[PDB]
């Protein structure tokens, strides 16, 4: 989660990285509680 | 009961920004319903726009899409707004309104703020132009005649204008300022006193004008 | 946008008489509106709001009705506290207007004006410009017609009109004509006169002067 | 009960009476009215009178457009409840 995060060559808008995460252990809790994330939404699944 | 109060007179100047201000006195904070409204001297009143004073939210006009802005402080409890780029069309009082109070939203004014005077112009201050207005024996009508002080080329609004210092009060008029080419002021003060004691007494008016600090007093000559 | 527009524009009372209003939609309203009333220099009272309801605090003479377009307003006894004007608003869709404006007056007899003449002040002749004032007082109802002949001609566009508005008491109009003018125009027209034509009076009314 | 009706409550352009709440701490227990208004809290780092991050308002609000579609039109909604308890039933039609 970190590398789609932090990038010196960040993608461009049409030339985003596809990646097919998987078999891992993800943890939401520091992603949530980050203090930085200027927009944080999403749908579907609530937040917490 | 609720109360809305608010700023002073205020005169600005073309392509400048303005800020009025109101403080709320409300019994309860339920989205309180911040919402100004205008009003161009003496015509239709239009329409400001609607600040959320629960949260946030902005919802404004079209005519004055793209240059007017408003917010609220929350523990002064107060709703500001800016008013950008102005001309001179944009002369008007400005008013607060809302205080919806029982319910959480409405669109109809309930609690108005008695008013804020803005006025735009390109002129500066400027004393007083005073003449007196003395009249005929021609005209004795039932032994009567009229008599004023008429005041010129004065800015701004207003000029309070007495006769004797309140010594009279009979038949006293006053008319209201009116625009000229120029971008000044202009009042006619009128008073009518019996024609019998006319070269026998002594009537001088007193204009006043504060943000001039000008007073000016002068006797009418028959 | 919402239209909306109002009669009559100008209406008359007497004390303790029943005034209808009448607020006119150019399309479709549900019962989407607010009454206010409007004093002069004063900020707005409502009344009625929803096109039905009479909101607290108020006399119960106050009564709107009407629904889809016409709207009306209805007060039963007419007490001194009702003259002003009166507004509706629409609140159906975006932009909210406003009305036109409906007063009522003090209405008795067509008290007829006297009409006065005052030529200009030295002091303004050696200003730069002409003022000539002609002063009507005491007249009724408001709606006068005033013209100034300067050399037996008609003259437009150099005149201002100031109405004062109407007494408490004294419940009648008084109004003001000036014409204005560069020096010039001043010695070379010699002779000037204001004519007022008024419903009270029988004649239409002419007054004048010279140079001094 | 419910029946469509945006010819009554859609303002053209948008309505903006309508508010309801989207971030409560506790799912709601059946048959309680919550009005009152306060900042919500997100994971750690909490809010307290202030907004922004891990901090929302909890009334949004419908923009209630006529020019919406049928999946966003205002539905006015009325719902009732009966019950038979020992009391005398008051309220039904026949009775005689």
């Amino acid at each position: 989660f970190g590398e789609v995060f932090n990038a010196t060559r960040f993608a461009s808008v049409y030339a985003w990285n596809r990646k097919r995460i998987s078999n891992c252990v993800a943890d939401y809790s520091v992603l949530y509680n980050s203090a930085s994330f200027s927009t944080f939404k999403c749908y579907g699944v609530s937040p917490t | 009961q609720v109360q809305l109060v608010q700023s002073g007179a205020e005169v600005k100047k073309p392509g400048a920004s303005v800020k009025v201000s109101c403080k709320a006195s409300g019994y309860t904070f339920t989205t309180y319903a911040m919402h100004w409204v205008r009003q161009a001297p003496g015509q239709r009143l239009e329409w400001m726009g609607w600040i959320n004073a629960g949260n946030g939210n902005t919802k404004y006009s079209q005519k004055f899409q793209g240059r007017v802005t408003i917010t609220r402080d929350t523990s002064a409890s107060t709703a500001y707004m800016e008013l950008s780029s102005l001309r001179s069309e944009d002369t008007a009082v400005y008013y607060c309104a809302g205080g919806g109070g029982r319910r959480l939203q409405f669109d109809y004014f309930d609690y108005w703020g008695q008013g804020t005077l803005v006025t735009v112009s390109s002129a500066s201050t400027k004393g007083p132009s005073v003449f007196p207005l003395a009249p005929s024996s021609k005209s004795t009508s039932g032994g009567t005649a009229a008599l004023g002080c008429l005041v010129k080329d004065y800015f701004p609004e207003p000029v309070t204008v007495s006769w004797n210092s309140g010594a009279l009060t009979s038949g006293v008029h006053t008319f209201p300022a009116v625009l000229q080419s120029s971008g000044l002021y202009s009042l006619s003060s009128v008073v009518t006193v019996p024609s019998s004691s006319l070269g026998t007494q002594t009537y001088i008016c007193n204009v006043n004008h504060k943000p001039s600090n000008t007073k000016v007093d002068k006797k009418v000559e028959p | 946008d919402i239209q909306m527009t109002q009669s009559p524009s100008t209406l008359s009372a007497s004390v303790g008489d029943r005034v209808t209003i009448t607020c006119r939609a150019s399309q479709s309203i549900s019962s989407w509106l607010a009454w206010y009333q409007q004093k002069p220099g004063k900020a707005p009272k409502l009344l009625i709001y929803d096109a039905s309801s009479l909101e607290s605090g108020v006399p119960s003479r106050f009564s709107g009705s009407g629904s889809g377009t016409e709207f009306t307003l209805t007060i039963s006894s007419l007490q001194p506290d009702d003259f002003a004007t009166y507004y509706c608003q629409q609140y159906n869709g975006y932009p909210w207007t406003f009305g036109q404006g409906t007063k009522v007056e003090i209405k008795r007899t067509v008290a007829a004006p006297s009409v006065f003449i005052f030529p200009p002040s030295d002091e303004q002749l050696k200003s730069g410009t002409a003022s000539v004032v002609c002063l009507l007082n005491n007249f009724y109802p408001r709606e006068a017609k005033v013209q100034w002949k300067v050399d037996n001609a008609l003259q437009s566009g150099n005149s201002q009109e100031s109405v004062t508005e109407q007494d408490s008491k004294d419940s009648t109009y008084s109004l003001s004509s000036t014409l204005t003018l560069s020096k010039a125009d001043y010695e070379k027209h010699k002779v000037y006169a204001c004519e007022v034509t008024h419903q009270g009076l029988s004649s239409p009314v002419t007054k004048s002067f010279n140079r001094g | 009960i419910a029946w469509n009706s945006n010819n009554l409550d859609s303002k053209v352009g948008g309505n903006y009476n309508y508010l309801y709440r989207l971030f409560r701490k506790s799912n709601l227990k059946p048959f309680e009215r919550d009005i009152s208004t306060e900042i919500y809290q997100a994971g750690s780092t909490p809010c307290n009178g202030v907004e922004g991050f891990n901090c929302y308002f909890p009334l949004q609000s419908y923009g209630f457009q006529p020019t919406n579609g049928v999946g966003y039109q205002p539905y006015r909604v009325v719902v009732l409840s009966f019950e038979l308890l020992h009391a005398p039933a008051t309220v039904c039609g026949p009775k005689k």
